[PDB]
């Protein structure tokens, strides 16, 4: 692929502001912890997710990172460190810097209202340029940045400053929880990547990763963002080669967002073109919980598979990542493996499903009746042995061939009989 | 090469002694230092010509294969005698010479280093020059891919990438 040869010389030399260091010596579910570390570096420090990281397993070392930025909210980081009792004696930058920033906002704010009121085209651009330095320097001041970016955005060096501003507004208001602003810049970012800029190797890759970071976590209508991201740049499960790929996780959410919002016909293409392409072949042997879902599905097992998927449910229900639709994923994973299994089956005992998944046999019967009720399974149910029996053995293919061969030719001869 | 390794730029002059010295006059000391590789290159040429034209099943063919280690050892002597200003320009040819001594390599050497029990294996100062010595070629190969993003000799780039696919 073109853009892949662009990657091939470079070899994971990505430009990230945290450099390389993330929260060390982590215990539970190491693939999830490793994923959190590559994501923290590629999102330029998350922040919010540090609390989530500590909630699943007790770690002290967010303090670590959390002490070293001030523009989240100076008072919040200072309260976080003094709750811990970190005895820094290095908190002297902020009263000087914030006092310069206060004078800078008010001595911009007077011009803010004049430039709006006068409406003069040079004055508004000069006031915007005089603003642009300040909001780059501190966006905490978040609503001040949003007011500035509501109108013009663009300053004389357009591409870099506009694109960094869209990433910064999207990142800030995802952290602050202002979803409408985040939804606006998810939309504004995917519009902005067309033209593009110089598109020097790493820039295009960072843009792909930023699209993954806003799409990933699920607030409102993220299945539409799933549709927009996959056919954008043409269908990949990770969107980078050069062996080190591990984002890792997006295919899990993507598969569920196909299953609960679309027909599964349709998962035949996902199996070839996302699962068996070499980017996922690289990812699969870095995530055995993802591997069990795909490897059990493609080999069609009946009773190693169902136990291992139930074993995987136990880890997945203890995933503290944002995803919204958690039991929706798990329940349609149970349905989709059963639906896949039943495609060519002769029989299934109602009890033998029930023992296996740890459910009662009546609950299992009513669940199978719900497959039939939705037309996800042709069947008869034996009332007195308690077994569901399938029978789609279609005797006589000849007629539906006969339909087509003589409908076209005979009517074509009738068309001929008129000149 | 032994005289050159003993010397480090005596007789080059470099304006410390001039009566009677100078490889910088008649002329250009870096050009003279670079010409030494181009002399080794004529041995590099002729050795390739011998092993092209000697019979496939002769005992001479088996015997002359022994000399390839002697040639490769000279390339290692030459690569350890540069000198950054000779390295930047000869690297495109030196990359190719490294490829010539790599692009027909067989399984057994890779199997010996990767599969011999580390508890039992080498622990040792000479061994951990020589083992690291062998995988120096794939250390250079990973650097050279990035270095070739400077260069535009795309016949060499295309040739090297095909060899890297063979090596990988």
């Amino acid at each position: 692929y073109d853009l892949t040869t662009r990657i091939a010389h470079f070899l994971d030399r990505h430009l990230v502001f945290p450099l390389l260091e993330f929260l060390s010596v982590k215990e539970i579910y190491n693939e999830k912890e490793l994923l959190q570390g590559k994501l923290d570096l590629l999102s330029d420090t998350n922040m919010v997710d540090f609390a989530m990281d500590v909630y699943k397993n007790l770690y002290s070392d967010d303090i670590p990172h959390a002490l070293r930025e001030k523009r989240t909210t100076v008072v919040a980081q200072l309260k976080q460190l003094q709750a811990e009792t970190e005895p820094i004696v290095k908190m002297f930058e902020d009263p000087e810097t914030t006092r310069q920033m206060q004078s800078t906002r008010d001595g911009r704010m007077l011009f803010d209202y004049l430039a709006d009121k006068h409406g003069f085209r040079q004055e508004y651009l000069d006031t915007l340029y005089r603003y642009a330095k300040f909001q780059y320097e501190c966006g905490n001041y978040s609503g001040a940045a949003e007011y500035l970016y509501f109108f013009r955005v663009l300053v004389p060096a357009t591409d870099r400053n506009a694109l960094s501003s869209l990433w910064g507004k999207l990142a800030s208001e995802i952290l602050m929880q202002n979803w409408d602003a985040a939804m606006e810049d998810l939309t504004r970012l995917k519009e902005t990547i067309d033209n593009n800029s110089v598109s020097s190797p790493l820039q295009s890759l960072q843009q792909r990763t930023w699209l993954i970071h806003w799409s990933l976590f699920v607030f409102f209508n993220h299945p539409k963002g799933r549709d927009n991201i996959i056919d954008l740049f043409l269908y990949q499960p990770q969107y980078l080669n050069a062996i080190q790929t591990m984002c890792p996780h997006i295919l899990r959410y993507l598969t569920t967002a196909v299953i609960t919002n679309k027909d599964v016909r349709k998962r035949r293409q996902v199996l070839k073109d996302l699962v068996k392409v070499i980017q996922q072949e690289s990812y699969t042997y870095k995530d055995p919980i993802t591997e069990f879902v795909e490897c059990l599905y493609v080999n069609f097992d009946f009773d190693g598979a169902q136990k291992k998927l139930r074993e995987c449910e136990s880890v997945l229900v203890n995933d503290f990542f944002l995803v919204a639709c958690l039991e929706d994923f798990i329940e349609n994973a149970r349905l989709f493996i059963f639906e896949t299994f039943c495609r060519i089956h002769q029989c299934i005992s109602i009890n033998m499903l029930a023992d296996k998944l740890n459910m009662t046999p009546e609950e299992a019967e009513r669940w199978i009746v719900n497959l039939i009720r939705n037309a996800r399974l042709d069947a008869k149910i034996d009332s007195k042995l308690g077994h569901v029996v399938m029978g789609n053995n279609a005797v006589s293919p000849y007629q539906q061939v006969i339909e087509k061969t003589k409908s076209l030719s005979f009517r074509s001869q009738m068309l001929a009989m008129n000149i | 090469m032994d005289i050159l390794f003993a010397n480090p730029n005596i007789f080059v002059g470099e304006n410390i002694l001039e009566e009677s010295e100078n490889l910088q006059n008649v002329d250009q000391p870096l050009r003279v230092r670079g010409c030494i590789l181009t002399l080794v290159e004529r041995m590099d040429e002729e050795f390739t010509k011998i092993m092209q034209n000697t019979d496939p099943h002769s005992q001479e063919y088996v015997e002359h294969l022994k000399d390839e280690a002697q040639v490769c050892a000279i390339i290692e002597r030459v690569q350890r005698y540069l000198e950054e200003k000779g390295t930047t320009e000869e690297i495109c040819r030196v990359y190719l010479r490294r490829i010539l001594h790599t692009y027909y390599k067989f399984d057994y050497k890779a199997h010996q280093r990767q599969l011999t029990p580390p508890e039992g294996s080498s622990k040792s100062e000479q061994d951990q020059a020589e083992n690291e010595g062998e995988d120096s070629a794939v250390l250079m190969e990973r650097l050279c891919k990035y270095i070739y993003a400077k260069d535009r000799t795309d016949r060499i780039r295309t040739c090297a990438i095909l060899c890297h696919i063979y090596h990988h």
